[PDB]
């Protein structure tokens, strides 16, 4: 039994042809994954608070207070794209590809090992470490999903990447339901907020507790567990942002009179007067045509409410954004109008070498132009006197009740009618791959979050702990302490995923921007001779299209 | 440029470094008797630009290296001067168009080139 | 590493002087000095001993080799003033000396 | 043709616009042109 | 850099335009006191670099815009000033090895920062 | 599993004969491999410098700067004549047979051990050792060879000859991509050489790392690995040398005079004049037909320029030579006009007790007598006055530019039209079997190293490491120091090639030099009461033929 | 010996002596063992006399080179070592709005970097007396005959027995696609026109 | 228009098309000319201008 190994180690990526245009990209890869013995052991729930900032007036939320059930068990688990790619290998995906198509997940874990740590006293100490056969390593793997999801990054927590440096899981926990209220707050306000917790509602709680669903096969190592294939049920994704923003959509008007010299300062003319011109209108008395208003045969994008926290069992929370700053290049602090900004640390940037700690961040923009830049909007009238007077319309320095940083934006919405955008575009390597799709019926048209969701069901996660171990000394069902042997213990990893992807094809005169190395970053792939590595962020949705 | 005659090559080179805004595209050379005149105010290249008299052309990259290039060469009989080529550097035009218009500062004094 | 020594020198304008430094590691010569020349500053003159050149010849000379230099002013002027500095160039890092302190004797 | 294929960790140079030419490629308002040469031998390979 | 605790972020800038040699890569940001120090000289990034004390690091791109960033924080309780940032800008070094060594020239006196 | 073990052992010669002249000469080998774990974890990149030897005046090279990406990985390789070959079987290929081709190849590896090492420090320290069962080793072994390529003896860091004793593969490296330039200098040399770095070029960068190529079986121990055999393409070796120069092509002028007597000063006459000869002849006026002015068919060798270093990314460095100094006796030093110099040591030779270290040198001569010697060439005027006045000709003894190492020689070449010669002698046993044929379209018509060229493409190597281990502490992907068990583990090697050759036969009055045993070299064969090894270098093209 | 603290000037160690070391070589004595000296499968690319004219039918004529100047960087002119320079004119470029007429220019590079970089080689006796004297070797700053532009490097050839190269790379879009192949016998390994 | 197959290879095919203006030539007869400049190779130097 022992006398063998079964397994096979891969980080490779193929590529796999087909008749027209199809084309199969098939990556693998595979981690090692050491595994500390979970020192708590029995289910624990936990209620974190801070208040003196919740206290102290103002601050709307510098933090909340959550409350979790901690298992000891440990969760390793795919879903980034640094897992599996490589900034070499995802040069050829962009450059040659429109679209994507997911297919099929596997999983494998094989070659399990098992130690121990016998700790002297009377000695420097030094750590023992004999090989033991007969201890023991659980797995526990659902297809049903019935026990409750996450992903994980919300954090990013997940696997290293590289595959010649171990990783390891992290403990496993989901929220539970109590019920929180706040009260505003800031710097003039006197007296209290009334800031107060508020127990839990007895009529809806889960405990859920795998061991009571899921079954757990159990290994002592020559052992091997393989999951079998669980395809994915999605809709593509376009590599490919659009361009054309409410301007281009339509037929521009035609020019009665064409420059000459060339060089420029040379501004061609629209021909006719403002009030003699001809075509379809929206407005409130046209004898104005104009490049700006006209019908169009919809919008795009929407202009939302930003930095604006609705009220809930928790309280305060942000309200999330659909779309990209493009358009806007003087908001940029950290995301303005929202481009969600990546922090990690210590596993995928901040070269690894680093003394101490310290976040990494980096804002991504969009790539794609959807202008949503609130500055410069305002409305007017019925009327249509013009030029306008200032009592007539309204401008972004107006207050609401006397305030100054609102203008009226903040209070705003759209999206009606004519409102359309494109799915968010992956990020790399810090993205998402897929998402579980929501439980209610009304299925929300997209995620800020993941590109691809599976419509029916996603796969599951791969669960694992170390198994207990006693000496001489026990009490039946006791929370008090039983002693134990620390140990640890290492097991391989592999996975594998396909997709299904087509070439695009020029129509163009132009060349199109590609990723490529160049001295802006010089190396940013390439190691430091301690041994560093980044791999810094890479934007990539990089090829435009035609929109209407 | 030249020195000196008839029409040689080059030798027209500032400022490095941190040129300006890299607005697509900019100046500013100095521009340039100073009494006069000129230079009707670099677009970007296929097809972008340009200045008021034949074979004036500029062309550079806005990115790093921050550069200059050529200029040019180009009618020199007229025993015209600007030697230098310093920044800030305002708004073109081509951007511009506020209506125009207006230059805070400039850099670098006399730099002569001989005719 | 590098030390700048003597100090408190007031001389007669175009008088000479012997400015020294004496080092750990063995430096071949890489040796160098940086000279205002009163703006824009410091304006180096001789590269490693021994060039004159910077801005042009025979305002001082260097010479020696080794982990000593000599440094030597010839032509002293009202061009040239107050105190000066000395590198060596090895390895990583960089390190400067610090400081001389030679200005036209008054009184 | 044969279409390449990554083994390396690296991404490789390739042609597309930028600034530096930003309109070498777009015509003159007077029907200017140019199509200025390009250098096409961009993909390092192992030798022996 | 600052102004002025107790770690702000960004404010150096210069210099645009024409910054220098593109040799992959280069200086010099002045550096620094003057009476010392400094600053084993930047690299490129993956991985060339670098300077000698942590959250130093220095990152830009050679071609145009000629820039420099960031700089940086850093650890600024040590009330020490290099406001400018000006260039020529010798070797670097790395590259360098003459052995060595040798800097002319310098740009742009005194700028001084807050501590 | 483990109660087993598989393998086999051999190091034989087998000599199967067929009909008519072919023999397949089948030749097998082994080792043991002791490899210690690699301190070093993260690929590395480094960059070694030593000027002040190129910084003081002079010093054409003696060392130049290169970049190195420094894996983890150690590479067991073949490709060398002394690891399965004897000085006592090299007699009965060498005598007997005047031609080579090659087959098939193939390798095993069999029965890995795995050991561990405690150190005790209030102890004296001993070193405990406990055979461990469930740590593991990988192997990685690729036959697309698209990871990058080296053969090993540039230097013959390969594996050590002997069947006895053990011997350690070498960490696995390769080149990089940078610039540099180096200016000329002398003695005499004032002012800078400048010699400068020059960065990277970003255009062109390879990082090639195997885990991101090719797969890798894992192996606990009772299991074995087994790469199938991947034959060769190759064009036959002569192991017979020329011995005819341009003198004996042709057939020889007519004596009209026999001489006399027994015993020589006996000088027979061509008997005719020199101005009445009658021959085809090419040169400008011919009164004169002599036994060496006259036509012939073509050359032999080619006349090159020697120590003349050429500049290109890394600058200088030699332009080598296809011939030998045969002809040429009174140049040595070591290799005048070239006579590839092997230095080696510990390993191969330089009697295996040897105090400290110090390298071994012997300067291999060829067999062959093509003749380059450059003293005795000289040039003269079309109109050939003779005696000729110094003057109107060339002599070695004259300047370029006034110098005077410099004769003209050191400038000149021909190579063209007629030029041809033999592929270099193989060497033994430090030389080297099979090599790699370059990339590009033009196939240089030989190599100055190897006998032998796969025309497609050659079998790979086989790479190995330990694999790592963790105690308990970890940050996801660090380049902080992990902590780490000091381990190592043996596995034994196999190997077989497979030979195809032609028993050649007399048809001359006269016997041959052989290889054999007299007292020149009464004992350089039989060990020292030490155990004391040298195995002698050897040359082997022993047999001379016709040309023409 | 391997280096240690990131950030670079940090450099590696042979970690032997120059003597000691162990490997191939060819050369005249060696106690050395460089990066530089050592065997080498084959060479790349070759050394060529540039511009000279041999005569013939039509007497003076360019003697063609097939290599690129990559490697060297301090030579440009155009196309120093060579790096065929298209000039057209009116039609493919210089901007179709042009008063009157004049040609249009640019260097082409080559981007393969074969170094056939002229300045740094020269030639040892074969004793290897190091240091080297003056007067025992010889320099690119050497005349022949008295003269100044000439060093040595105009009168050399290569070629011979190891050398290679990759075929022109096609540019664009002033280049060609096809050529005729020549009538005689022993048709030249390739051309520095065509692909 | 790119058109695909099996296994990596790509037919690239294209096609063009030009408009063609042709004045008639002036000449008429095949003709033969040699051509001189020397006042160039007749000073000295100038190898081949």
């Amino acid at each position: 039994g022992v006398g063998i190994s079964t397994g096979t180690f891969n980080n490779q990526t193929e590529f796999k042809f087909l008749e027209n245009g199809w084309v199969y990209i098939t990556a693998n890869s595979s981690r090692l994954v050491h595994l500390n013995m979970p020192e708590s052991e029995n289910y624990r729930r936990v209620v974190v608070n801070n208040m003196d900032k919740t206290a102290v007036n103002g601050n709307m939320a510098l933090d909340d207070i959550h409350a979790e059930i901690v298992t000891p068990w440990s969760l390793v688990d795919a879903n980034a794209w640094g897992v599996w790619f490589n900034p070499g290998d995802w040069q050829l995906i962009v450059n040659t590809m429109s679209e994507l198509h997911l297919v099929s997940f596997e999983q494998e874990i094989f070659n399990v090992v098992l130690k121990t740590v016998s700790e002297s006293a009377t000695q420097p100490p030094t750590k023992v470490y004999n090989n033991d056969l007969t201890a023991s390593l659980m797995v526990a793997l659902d297809s049903n999903n019935t026990m409750p999801f996450t992903p994980a990054a919300m954090r990013s927590e997940t696997l290293g990447f590289y595959p010649w440096k171990p990783t390891i899981p992290t403990p496993w926990r989901y929220y539970f339901q109590w019920d929180r209220t706040l009260i505003p707050s800031h710097t003039g306000t006197s007296g209290t907020p009334t800031n107060i917790y508020h127990g839990t509602d007895p009529d809806d709680v889960q405990f859920y507790t795998i061991e009571n669903s899921v079954p757990v096969h159990l290994l002592r190592t020559g052992d091997e567990f393989a999951t079998g294939t669980f395809f994915f049920d999605c809709k593509p994704c376009r590599l490919t942002h659009t361009w054309q923003t409410n301007r281009a959509l339509g037929l521009p008007p035609f020019l009665n009179s064409l420059p000459q010299s060339e060089g420029d300062t040379n501004f061609g003319d629209i021909g006719v007067q403002q009030d003699k011109r001809r075509g379809v209108t929206q407005m409130g008395n046209t004898n104005y045509i104009t490049e700006a208003t006209i019908m169009r045969p919809a919008e795009v994008g929407y202009s939302a409410p930003y930095y604006s926290f609705e009220a809930s069992t928790q309280g305060p929370f942000k309200t999330p954004i659909a779309a990209g700053r493009g358009g806007a290049q003087t908001d940029e602090n950290q995301a303005a109008d929202g481009n969600p900004r990546y922090a990690f640390g210590r596993q995928h940037g901040q070269k690894t070498t680093t003394t101490g700690e310290t976040p990494e961040r980096f804002t991504y923009i969009a790539h794609q132009d959807t202008g949503r830049y609130p500055e410069g909007d305002w409305i007017q009238n019925i009327n249509f006197n013009l030029p306008v007077t200032n009592d007539n319309v309204l401008l972004p320095t107006d207050p609401i009740g006397g305030k100054t940083g609102i203008n009226y934006t903040n209070i705003f919405n759209t999206y009606g009618p004519l409102t359309a955008l494109n799915n968010v575009p992956p990020v790399y390597p810090n993205g998402q791959i897929w998402d579980k799709e929501f439980d209610t019926d009304l299925k929300p048209r997209l995620h800020v979050n993941a590109p691809f969701v599976c419509q029916n069901n996603c796969p599951g996660q791969l669960f694992v702990k170390v198994a207990p171990n006693l000496t001489n000394q026990y009490d039946p069902d006791a929370s008090a302490n039983m002693s134990r042997i620390v140990t640890y213990s290492d097991f391989w990893w592999k996975g594998k995923l396909v997709f299904k992807a087509k070439l695009r094809a020029s129509h163009t005169w132009n060349p199109i921007q590609q990723m490529s190395i160049n001295v802006d970053n010089q190396f940013n792939y390439v190691p430091s001779n301690i041994g560093g590595m980044k791999i810094v962020y890479e934007k990539s949705q990089l090829a435009p299209r035609k929109l209407y | 440029s030249g020195p000196g005659l008839v029409q040689p090559s080059q030798t027209l080179s500032l400022t490095c470094t941190v040129s300006g805004f890299s607005l697509s595209s900019y100046h500013v050379h100095w521009v340039r008797q100073p009494p006069g005149k000129g230079l009707e105010w670099l677009g970007v290249m296929w097809n972008d630009g340009d200045t008021s008299y034949n074979l004036a052309l500029n062309s550079r990259l806005s990115i790093s290296r921050d550069t200059s290039k050529s200029q040019v060469f180009f009618k020199m009989s007229s025993l015209q001067t600007e030697d230098t080529a310093t920044y800030y550097c305002a708004r073109p035009e081509l951007p511009g168009l506020t209506y125009g218009v207006w230059f805070p500062y400039w850099g670098q004094g006399t730099l002569v080139t001989v005719s | 590493l590098m030390t700048q020594i003597p100090a408190s020198m007031s001389i007669s304008v175009g008088d000479r002087v012997t400015m020294n430094c004496k080092a750990s590691q063995n430096v071949d010569s890489n040796v160098d000095w940086y000279q205002q020349k009163t703006g824009q500053s410091p304006n180096l003159l001789i590269y490693k001993a021994s060039n004159r050149n910077t801005g042009v010849p025979d305002r001082f000379t260097g010479s020696g080799s080794g982990t000593d230099f000599t440094f030597t002013i010839s032509n002293m002027q009202a061009e040239d003033l107050a105190v000066y500095y000395c590198m060596q160039s090895t390895s990583y890092p960089l390190t400067f000396g610090s400081g001389t302190k030679l200005e036209i004797k008054r009184a």
